[PDB]
């Protein structure tokens, strides 16, 4: 529950993420986006075909947030209270929609970090995914 | 499930590439870590304890060549997965009492393992396409629930 | 759907004394209040605040006899609700973008809608069927998103 | 989380249970078994058909749980540690079930305080029962 070994596995694998960070994020949003089609509906306003300047910005932004949380993984809800706003009151995104990305992001992942995504790692990735969705849809609980 | 004549076109040819002696237990060994309570329905299959552990158990490894067999039926058959998987779906049910929610993680993991394998050549349309097959299977696979 | 003849009549019964006005518009509210992401589809039917507001809004009692009279046409349909649900199925996904997941959910809500306007008369085998029924009713509407 | 409305709207349809607690946990069980066969499998030992005294008996066993849990509304964790031991270490149920048993208990809830559930109840029925499910599958993350 956001246990001891978890946290260093993730702190590790988010570590080697680096300065791809924005970019793993936008290619997490145009893999859900591709797969999952109703996601797109939130974005109206935005270009989402592939290599989207709009989608790599957004992506950024996504990835800046993840690296926040697990600089404060155990201060998660202070540290995402206002996304956790913005997510539930504002867009009404619907919490399915965070399993999606969860999994689009773990995908991206295991694409890109072969040697680090190992079942271990795959399985505190998940937990980490979980508990920042968690945060997210706070509001709806 | 539907694909467009790219779609089927693209999970064929990456299709051919998998490594059946593997791809199989990776995927189900990379089930019962990352979801745990589906370890339930192995409890004979030895030391489970440890990721190392299931990951490298024989006997994962075996069964997980099995369900990747099955895979490839469906991926030969994707226009009747239903006639396909109907026994496999009474066995899941009838005497395993598997909650179908588990296909569904299952073939997920199966993407993200393909993912971990093929690197970039797993692209987001790639992706998509197999989105579309392991969804149709999850649904074969709980017909016969109701 | 498979029903047998004995939980098709249990259906068909139960359903001939709903009180759709009643029923409808108590199962589209509470799917609204219950889970709220649910109120952005229906952004156009105004003021959907506070559970006061969604339980008086007109427009969602309205509507919400609409959703029952689809149901009332599975029901006539048991053995072929795809084809009774594909347009419907078409409009859910490809126009609105509703998640099929919420198609689970308002099966359930309508469940306990049941319940709560029949109360004891609702037993578990009544129960057991209108779940099956659910389950198909949402099935054939997520068939287009296939 | 629970807010103090739903604190509240929790207490009060609890309270209106009072004794009929344990038919109500044992009814709910027997909806969960006929509508979803697969949660039979948990309980080999037990004499399922309608009526059982053995279900009857777990029954009572459950609503004490919940009992207890609206009494430590704020310290659930706390007050079922050992329940999530027991759930999730050792009988390892699958956490979809605890949603299927939610359902049950909020149709017989309904089925037998047609005043007291409201729509605003019963989505505070549906929060705390989603809190202590997540509570008892805690070990899994
Ligand atoms: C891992 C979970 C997620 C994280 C960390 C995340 C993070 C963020 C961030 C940092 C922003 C920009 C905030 C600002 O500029 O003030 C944002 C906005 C947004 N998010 Fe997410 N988000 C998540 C999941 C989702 C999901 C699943 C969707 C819908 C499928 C979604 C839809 C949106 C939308 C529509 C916006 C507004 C974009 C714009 O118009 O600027 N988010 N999110
Ligand atoms: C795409 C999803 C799945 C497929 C294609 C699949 C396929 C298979 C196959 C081909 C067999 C062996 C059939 C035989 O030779 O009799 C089998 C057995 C089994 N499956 Fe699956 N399965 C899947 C999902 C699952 C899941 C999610 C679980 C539980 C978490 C599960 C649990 C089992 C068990 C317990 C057995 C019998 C093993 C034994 O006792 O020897 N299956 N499955
Ligand atoms: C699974 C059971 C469902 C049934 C049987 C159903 C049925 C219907 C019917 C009969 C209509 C009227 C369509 C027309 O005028 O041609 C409709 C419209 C609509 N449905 Fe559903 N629906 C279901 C679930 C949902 C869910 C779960 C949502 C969203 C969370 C949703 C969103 C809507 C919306 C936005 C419209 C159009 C309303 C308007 O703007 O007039 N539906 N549905
Ligand atoms: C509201 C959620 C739940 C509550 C409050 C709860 C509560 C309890 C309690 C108080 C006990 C007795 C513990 C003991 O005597 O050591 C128990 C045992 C048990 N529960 Fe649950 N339970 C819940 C959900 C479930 C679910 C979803 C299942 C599976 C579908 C399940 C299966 C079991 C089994 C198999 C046992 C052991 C039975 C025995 O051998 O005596 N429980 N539960």
């Amino acid at each position: 529950v956001l246990s001891p070994a978890d946290k260093t596995n993730v702190k590790a694998a988010w570590g080697k993420v680096g300065a791809h960070a924005g970019e793993y994020g936008a290619e997490a949003l145009e893999r859900m986006f591709l797969s999952f089609p109703t996601t797109k509906t939130y974005f109206p306003h935005f270009d989402l075909s592939h290599g989207s300047a709009q989608v790599k910005g957004h992506g950024k932004k996504v990835a800046d947030a993840l690296t926040n949380a697990v600089a404060h993984v155990d201060d998660m809800p202070n540290a995402l209270s206002a996304l956790s706003d913005l997510h539930a009151h504002k867009l009404r995104v619907d919490p399915v929609n965070f399993k999606l990305l969860s999994h689009c992001l773990l995908v991206t992942l295991a694409a890109h970090l072969p040697a680090e995504f190992t079942p271990a790692v795959h399985a505190s990735l998940d937990k980490f995914l979980a508990s920042v969705s968690t945060v997210l849809t706070s509001k709806y609980r | 499930v539907h694909l467009t004549p790219e779609e089927k076109s693209a999970v064929t040819a990456l299709w051919g590439k998998v490594n059946v002696d593997e791809v199989g237990g990776e995927a189900l060994g990379r089930l019962l870590v990352v979801y745990p309570w589906t370890q339930r329905f192995f409890e004979s299959f030895g030391d489970l304890s440890t990721p190392d552990a299931v990951m490298g158990n024989p006997k994962v490894k075996a069964h997980g060549k099995k369900v990747l067999g099955a895979f490839s039926d469906g991926l030969a058959h994707l226009d009747n997965l239903k006639g396909t998987f109907a026994t496999l779906s009474e066995l899941h049910c009838d005497k395993l009492h598997v909650d179908p929610e588990n296909f569904r993680l299952l073939g997920n993991v199966l993407v993200c393992v393909l993912a971990h394998h093929f690197g970039k050549e797993f692209t987001p349309p790639v992706q998509a396409a197999y989105q579309k097959v392991v969804a149709g299977v999850a649904n074969a696979l709980a017909h016969k629930y109701h």
